[PDB]
C-alpha cells in the first residue's frame, strides 16, 4: 500500500519534472501585453457610460 | 519505501531548482513601468433579494444576463440581472448545497453540497417546470465546486480530495482526478475547456488535463487551505485565494507564482477569486464582509466593494466583463458596475 | 409604463415566485434544526431510530417539526462545512458511556476532544448543545469491573454508577468556555427510550423561547 | 405529452351562455398563462382573452370585454371561458393557448385542439399581411411579408412579433417567437427578420409539411392582434 | 412660579431633552436606513424613530416660544402646527409601543388564535393606517383654529380656536387619552403574560437559564417602568387640564397649577424621546450589529 503510493508519487513528480518552462520575464511580459491589448474592452477597468451600460 | 521517499525528495528539489533557474525576473519589477489603474469606484447597481439563508455560490450565464445562485435554505434561484426578476426558483432535495454552475448553453444548471451528489436540472423542459435531469453520485465527499464543460459532461470537485469529469447522459465518472492530499475546494475551467486548475486544502493547486486525465502541473506556495481559484482570461495563468489573507497569481508556462496580493490590514480568509474581462483587475471576496479589487499586474489594491454585511461567500464576473455579482452570507446578491 | 406586456408578465411571475419563497421561508422558520454529532457508533443511529454524506430525518412531535441532520461518514475536513450549520437550532452530541474503557488514545478522550472542538468554535458560540450519554446500562454493567481511572486518572470517587455518571457529565460540561451564553442539556439513555424525544422537546422549547426573545429585541 | 383538450362547443342560440373548458395535461398548468384565441371560419384574427399564472391579471378583447369571462383552476388544471349573451359574430373555433412569460421563454408555443361554437342567426395596433395566397413549389424559398401600424421594437431591445403556422385541419403552431427565435421542434428552414415595422419570414427548401396559413401576431400591447393570414398553395 | 418655571426652567430642560434626542434619533435613523425590513418589529422601530425625530425637530419651536425671547407672532405657529405635530408623533409612538408589545406577546407566548393582528406581512399597512388615523384625528386641531389673536403680548391657544374648534380639541384630547390608556392596559397585560411565560420557560437548567431570565425580565421591567414614568402622569393630569382650558369652573390658581403640572408631565413625555433609543433600538440585534460596525 505505502510502496504503491510512494511509487505513484515518484512517477507523478518525474512526469512533472520534464516540462518546458519559460522564463518569468516572458510569461509576465505576455500577461502584461494581454492586459494592455484588452484594456480598452474592459468595462470594469474603464467605466462604461450609462448610455451603453445595461445595469443603469 | 525509504529509497522511493529519497527519490521523491530529489525530484522535488530538482523541481525547485528548475523553478529558481527559470525565475530570472519578477512580475512586480517588470510591471513597474506601466501606469497604475487608479482608484476603482464600483457602485452597486443591482441588489437581488429573496434568499432566506446564506448564499453559497453563484454563476453567470454566457449571455451576461442570467445569474444562478444557491442558498442553504434549499433554493436555487435564477435571476434576470437586468431587471432583477426571478426567472426560475428550483427547490432542491438537499438544502446543504455549497456550489452551483450554469451551463454555457444555458439549458441546464448544476448544484451540489453535503449530499455528495451533483444534481443537474433542465431549464428548457417542455413541461415548463425545472425538473432535475440527472443525479450524479459516486463522490464520497462534499461537492465543493462544479463547472459545466458543454452540455453532455461536467467537471466537479469533492471533499474526498478528488475531482471527477462525469458524462451527464450516462451518469458515470468518465475521468477521475486523484492526487490531492486535501479536500478540493474550488474549480476553474480554461477558456478552451481542455485544462482545469483545482485548489485543495493541502495548500496546493493542481493543473489537470481533461482529455488525458493526468496531473499536468502542481503549484505550491499558499500557507493554508485554498478556497478559491480562477483562470486568467488568457488561460496561461490563474489566481488562488486561500485561508491566509493573500491571493497568489501563478503562471502555467513558468510553473511558478508570479504575484502575491496581500495587505497587513487583512487577516481574514478568501472565499472567492475572479478576474475582469482583460485580467487587469483581480476581484477577491474576503471574510471581512468586503471584497477587494487588486491591480493584478501591480499587486496594488485598486478598490474595495463594501456593500455586504456578512461574509462574501461567492463572486463572479460576466463573460463580457460588464458587471460583477457578489453573493454573501447576508442572503443578498449585489451587482456592481 | 416603461414595461412591455411580456416584461410585465415576467414581473408578475417574479412576484409569484417571491410569494412562494416567502411562504417556504415562513414554513422553514418554525422548523427545529438539529445537528447530530458524535465520535462514531456511540449511539447516533440508536438516537435516530427512536427519533449519503448528510442524512436528514424529519419528524413531528407535539406540533414541532424537527429536522435532524447527521454528518456521520463525511470523512472530510470538518472545519470546511461546520459553518453551514451555524443557524442550526440545537446540537445533539451523542457519547457512548461504555466507550470510557475502550480505545481506538481513549475513545472517550477523542469524544471529549470532538465535543470541545464543536462547542468552543466560532460558529457555535451560542448554539445550545444537548448531550446524550448512551449505553448507560452497559456503562453500569462494566463500571464495577472496569474502573473509571483508566479513562480519568483523577477520578477519586468509588465504582458507583451514579458517581461515575455525574463525574463524566461534569467533565463533559466543563469543556464549555461560554457557560454564560450556551446551555448544555445532559440526558442518559440506554436503548429505545421514549424519554429522549421528550428531553429534546424541552431543550428545543427553551432554545426557541430564548431565540424568540432575542429576535423580539428583548434579550 | 403536453396536451390541451377543449370541450363545450356546439350550437348556441343568440343571447345564450356557454362555458368552454380546456383540460391541461403533461405540463405544469399552474405556472403557465393561458390565452383564449378565436379562429373565425374566414378571418381567424381574433384573440379572445388572457389569464395570467395565479389569475393575477386578466385581459379581454374589446369585443368580448364585459361579456366573456376567463378563469382557471390549477388543482384540476382546467381553463374556463364563460360567455353570456352570445352574438352571431362569436361563431368560430376557440383555442386555449399555453403562454409562459420569463426572459428567454417561448410564449404561445402550444395551442389546444379547439372547439367549434356556432351561434344561430380603433386604438389597437393592427397587423397587415402583404399577401393572402402565394403559389409555391417545394424545394424553393418563400418570403411572407407583414406590416404593423406601430413599431414592435421596445426600449429593451425586444421586437415582440410571433409567426405561427396553421395547417389544414390542425391548430396553429408557433414557428417564430420575438421575430428572431426558432421555437422548439421547428426546423431551421424558418427564419425571421424585421426592422420594427415591416417583417419578413423566410422559408428555405419548402416541403409539404409546412403548407398552410401563416399568421403574424404582436405582443407589444395587451390587446393581441393577429395578421390576416398568408396562405400557401401547392 | 410664573416667569421662572414656564420661561426659565421649562425651556432649559426642553433644550437639554432636544440636544439629547435629536442627535440620538438622527444616529438611530441613519442606522435604521441600513437595517433590512425583515420583521414587523423592525418597521415599528423605524416608525418610532421617525416620530421621535419629528418630535425633536418640534422641540426648538417650543423652547423658543416658552422662553419668551422670540417674536410675539410665533406662539400661534407653535400651538397651531408644531404642538399638534408633536402630539401626533407622541401618540403614534405610544400606539407603536403597544403594537410592539402585542407582537412580542404573539411571538413569545404563542397564542392559539388564527392569525395575529399586526401580522408582519400586513404590518406596513397597519403602520400607515395608524399614521393616517392619528393625522386625520389631529388635522382639525391645525385647520380649525382660524381665529384672530386680539392680544399680541399674551397668546392663549384655547382663545384662538373656534367654538367647533374648541369642541373638537376637547373631544380629540379626550380620545387621545382614552387610546393611550387602552394601549397602556394592553401593553401591561401583554408584558405580564410575556414575563409569566419567561419565568415558566427555564425550569431545570441553571447558570444560563438564570442569565436569560434576568436579562429578559430586566428588559421588560425597564420598558414598562419607562413607559409608566414617562406617560402615566401626563395622562392623569391632562383631562383636568383639558377641562380647565375649556371650562370656567376652575379658579386662576387651579388653572396655573394644572398648567405647570401638564408642562412638567409633557416634559417627561418629551424626555421619553431621548430615552427610547437606549431601551428599544439598542436591544434590536440588526440595529446594534450595524451600529457597532461603524467603529
Ligand atoms: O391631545 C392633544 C391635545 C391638544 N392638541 C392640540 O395641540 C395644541 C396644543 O395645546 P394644548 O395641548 O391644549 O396645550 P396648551 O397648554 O394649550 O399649550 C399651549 O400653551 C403652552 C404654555 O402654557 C405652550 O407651551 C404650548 O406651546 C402651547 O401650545 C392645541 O391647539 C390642541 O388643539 C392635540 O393635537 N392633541
Amino acid at each position: 500500500a505505502s510502496i504503491a503510493q510512494a511509487r505513484k508519487l515518484v512517477e507523478q513528480l518525474k512526469m512533472e519534472a520534464n516540462i518546458d518552462r519559460i522564463k518569468v520575464s516572458k510569461a509576465a511580459a505576455d500577461l502584461m501585453a494581454y492586459c494592455e491589448a484588452h484594456a480598452k474592452e474592459d468595462p470594469l477597468l474603464t467605466p462604461v457610460p450609462a448610455s451603453e451600460n445595461p445595469f443603469r | 519505501l525509504d529509497q522511493l521517499r529519497q527519490e521523491a525528495e530529489q525530484l522535488k528539489n530538482q523541481i525547485r531548482d528548475a523553478r529558481k533557474a527559470c525565475a530570472d525576473a519578477t512580475l512586480s519589477q517588470i510591471t513597474n513601468n506601466i501606469d497604475p489603474v487608479g482608484r476603482i469606484q464600483m457602485r452597486t447597481r443591482r441588489t437581488l433579494r429573496g434568499h432566506l439563508a446564506k448564499i453559497y455560490a453563484m454563476h453567470w450565464g454566457t449571455d451576461s444576463r442570467l445569474l444562478v445562485s444557491a442558498s442553504q435554505d434549499g433554493k436555487l434561484i435564477i435571476w434576470d440581472s437586468y431587471t432583477t426578476n426571478k426567472v426560475h426558483a428550483i427547490p432542491l432535495r438537499s438544502s446543504w448545497v455549497m456550489t452551483c454552475a450554469y451551463a454555457p448553453s444555458g439549458n441546464y444548471v448544476a448544484c451540489g453540497g453535503l449530499d455528495n451528489i451533483c444534481s443537474i436540472y433542465n431549464l428548457k423542459t417542455r413541461e415548463g417546470n425545472v425538473r432535475v435531469s440527472r443525479e450524479l453520485a459516486g463522490h464520497t465527499g462534499y461537492l465543493s465546486c462544479c463547472r459545466f464543460l458543454d452540455d453532455n459532461q461536467i467537471v466537479t470537485s469533492s471533499g474526498d480530495t478528488t475531482c471527477a469529469l462525469w458524462d451527464i447522459e450516462t451518469g458515470q465518472q468518465t475521468t477521475t482526478f486523484t492526487g490531492h492530499t486535501g479536500d478540493v475546494m474550488s474549480l476553474s475551467l480554461a477558456p478552451d475547456t481542455r485544462l482545469f486548475v483545482s485548489g485543495a486544502c493541502d495548500a496546493s493547486a493542481k493543473l489537470w488535463d481533461v482529455r488525458e486525465g493526468m496531473c499536468r502541473q502542481t503549484f505550491t506556495g499558499h500557507e493554508s487551505d485554498i478556497n478559491a481559484i480562477c483562470f486568467f482570461p488568457n488561460g496561461n495563468a490563474f489566481a488562488t485565494g486561500s485561508d491566509d489573507a493573500t491571493c497568489r497569481l501563478f503562471d502555467l508556462r513558468a510553473d511558478q507564482e508570479l504575484m502575491t496580493y496581500s495587505h497587513d490590514n487583512i487577516i481574514c480568509g478568501i472565499t472567492s477569486v475572479s478576474f475582469s474581462k482583460s485580467g487587469r483587475l483581480l476581484l477577491a471576496g474576503y471574510d471581512d464582509f468586503n471584497c477587494n479589487v487588486w491591480d493584478a499586474l501591480k499587486a496594488d489594491r485598486a478598490g474595495v466593494l463594501a456593500g455586504h454585511d456578512n461574509r462574501v461567500s461567492c463572486l463572479g464576473v460576466t463573460d463580457d466583463g460588464m458587471a460583477v455579482a457578489t453573493g454573501s452570507w447576508d442572503s443578498f446578491l449585489k451587482i456592481w458596475n | 409604463c416603461t414595461l412591455s406586456a411580456e416584461d410585465k408578465a415576467a414581473v408578475e411571475r417574479s412576484k409569484m415566485i417571491d410569494r412562494n419563497l416567502r411562504e417556504d421561508g415562513e414554513k422553514a422558520a418554525r422548523e427545529v434544526k438539529l445537528l447530530l454529532l458524535g465520535a462514531g457508533e456511540s449511539g447516533k443511529s440508536t438516537i435516530v431510530k427512536q427519533m449519503t454524506g448528510i442524512v436528514e430525518t424529519h419528524f413531528t412531535f407535539k406540533d414541532l417539526h424537527f429536522k435532524m441532520f447527521d454528518v456521520g461518514g463525511q470523512r472530510s475536513e470538518r472545519k470546511k462545512w461546520i459553518h453551514c450549520f451555524e443557524g442550526v437550532t440545537a446540537i445533539i452530541f451523542c457519547v457512548a458511556l461504555s466507550d470510557y474503557d475502550l480505545v481506538l488514545m481513549n475513545r472517550m478522550h477523542e469524544s471529549m476532544k470532538l465535543f470541545d472542538s464543536i462547542c468552543n468554535n466560532k460558529w457555535f458560540t451560542d448554539t445550545s448543545i444537548i448531550l446524550f450519554l448512551n449505553k448507560k446500562d452497559l456503562f453500569e454493567e462494566k463500571i464495577k469491573k472496569s474502573p473509571l481511572t483508566i479513562c480519568y486518572p483523577e477520578y477519586a470517587g468509588s465504582n458507583t454508577y451514579e458517581e461515575a455518571a455525574a463525574y463524566i457529565q461534569c467533565q463533559f460540561e466543563d469543556l464549555n468556555k461560554r457557560k454564560d451564553t450556551k446551555e448544555i442539556y445532559t440526558h442518559f439513555t440506554c436503548a429505545t427510550d421514549t424519554k429522549n424525544v421528550q428531553f429534546v422537546f424541552d431543550a428545543v422549547t427553551d432554545v426557541i423561547i430564548k431565540n424568540n426573545l432575542k429576535d423580539c429585541g428583548l434579550f | 405529452d403536453v396536451q390541451l383538450v377543449e370541450s363545450g362547443g356546439g350550437l348556441v342560440q343568440p343571447g345564450g351562455s356557454r362555458k368552454l373548458s380546456c383540460s391541461a395535461s403533461g405540463f405544469a398548468f399552474s405556472s403557465f398563462g393561458m390565452h383564449w384565441v378565436r379562429q373565425a371560419p374566414e378571418k381567424g384574427l381574433e384573440w379572445v382573452a388572457y389569464i395570467s399564472s395565479g389569475s393575477g391579471t386578466i385581459y379581454y378583447a374589446d369585443t368580448v370585454k364585459g361579456r366573456f369571462t376567463i378563469s382557471r383552476d390549477d388543482p384540476k388544471n382546467t381553463l374556463f371561458l364563460q360567455m353570456t349573451s352570445l352574438r352571431s359574430e362569436d361563431t368560430a373555433m376557440y383555442y386555449c393557448v399555453r403562454s409562459i412569460y420569463y426572459y428567454g421563454s417561448s410564449p404561445f408555443d402550444f395551442w389546444g385542439q379547439g372547439t367549434t361554437l356556432t351561434v344561430s342567426s380603433g386604438s389597437d395596433i393592427v397587423m397587415t399581411q402583404a399577401t393572402s395566397s402565394v403559389p409555391v413549389t417545394p424545394g424553393e424559398s418563400v418570403s411572407i411579408s407583414c406590416r404593423s401600424s406601430k413599431s414592435l421594437l421596445h426600449s429593451n431591445g425586444n421586437t415582440y412579433l410571433y409567426w405561427f403556422l396553421q395547417r389544414p385541419g390542425q391548430s396553429p403552431q408557433l414557428l417564430i417567437y420575438r421575430m428572431s427565435n426558432l421555437a422548439s421542434g421547428v426546423p431551421d428552414r424558418f427564419s425571421g427578420s424585421g426592422s420594427g415595422t415591416a417583417f419578413t419570414l423566410t422559408i428555405s427548401r419548402l416541403e409539404a409539411e409546412d403548407v398552410g396559413v401563416y399568421y403574424c401576431m404582436q405582443h407589444l400591447e395587451y390587446p393581441l392582434t393577429f395578421g390576416a393570414g398568408t396562405k400557401l398553395e401547392l | 412660579q410664573n416667569l421662572l418655571i414656564t420661561q426659565q426652567i421649562i425651556p432649559v430642560l426642553y433644550c437639554m431633552v432636544f440636544i439629547a434626542g435629536i442627535l440620538l434619533n438622527g444616529v438611530s435613523g441613519w442606522i435604521f436606513f441600513y437595517v433590512p425590513s425583515s420583521k414587523s418589529f423592525i418597521i415599528y422601530l423605524k416608525n418610532i424613530v421617525i416620530a421621535d425625530f419629528v418630535m425633536s425637530l418640534t422641540f426648538p419651536f417650543k423652547i423658543l416660544g416658552d422662553s419668551g425671547l422670540g417674536p410675539w407672532q410665533l406662539n400661534v405657529f407653535v400651538c397651531r402646527v408644531s404642538a399638534v405635530l408633536f402630539y401626533v408623533n407622541m401618540y403614534v409612538s405610544i400606539v407603536f409601543f403597544g403594537l410592539i408589545s402585542f407582537d412580542r406577546y404573539y411571538k413569545i407566548v404563542k397564542p392559539l388564535w388564527t392569525s395575529f393582528i399586526q401580522s408582519v406581512s400586513y404590518s406596513k399597512l397597519l403602520s400607515v393606517i395608524v399614521w393616517m388615523l392619528m393625522l386625520l384625528l389631529a388635522v382639525p386641531n391645525i385647520i380649525l383654529t382660524n381665529q384672530s389673536v386680539r392680544e399680541v403680548t399674551q397668546i392663549k391657544c384655547i382663545e384662538l380656536k373656534s367654538e367647533l374648534g374648541r369642541k373638537w380639541h376637547k373631544a380629540s384630547n379626550y380620545i387621545f387619552v382614552a387610546i393611550f390608556w387602552i394601549v397602556f392596559l394592553l401593553l401591561i397585560v401583554f408584558y405580564t403574560a410575556i414575563t409569566k411565560k419567561i419565568f415558566k420557560s427555564h425550569l431545570k437548567s441553571s447558570r444560563n437559564s438564570t442569565s436569560v431570565k434576568k436579562k429578559s425580565s430586566r428588559n421588560i421591567f425597564s420598558i414598562v417602568f419607562v413607559f409608566f414614568v414617562c406617560f402615566v402622569p401626563y395622562h392623569i393630569a391632562r383631562i383636568p387640564y383639558t377641562k380647565s382650558q375649556t371650562e370656567a369652573h376652575y379658579s386662576c390658581q387651579s388653572k396655573e397649577i394644572l398648567r405647570y403640572m401638564k408642562e412638567f408631565t409633557l416634559l417627561l413625555s418629551a424626555a421619553n424621546v431621548c430615552l427610547d433609543p437606549i431601551i428599544y433600538f439598542f436591544l434590536c440585534q440588526p440595529f446594534r450589529e450595524i451600529l457597532c460596525k461603524k467603529l
